[PDB]
């Protein structure tokens, strides 16, 4: 249900085992855990200028 | 010997670190340093 647009990269975030979205100074998801895997995946929006 | 608190509605200022872990914490109605 989270919907947004940007690059799934390798995060390198320590998740707590409990946690599952990873913000860093806004609203915006920076990380997020994969549902299936449970691989933490960073949300890097697409590049801009 | 176990303990009893009670839950009131409080705003904290959470220091989390590097590593995702909350290590301190302000309670902001606790005196006007805090605030």
């Amino acid at each position: 249900g989270l919907k947004g647009t940007g690059v799934l990269t390798e995060s390198n975030k320590k998740f707590l085992p409990f946690q599952q979205f990873g913000r860093d100074i806004a609203d915006t998801t920076d990380a997020v855990r994969d549902p299936q895997t449970l691989e933490i995946l960073d949300i890097t929006p697409c590049s801009f200028g | 010997a176990y303990y009893v608190g009670y839950l009131q509605p409080r705003t904290f200022l959470l220091k989390y670190n590097e590593n995702g872990t909350i290590t301190d914490a302000v309670d902001c109605a606790l005196d006007p340093l805090s605030e």
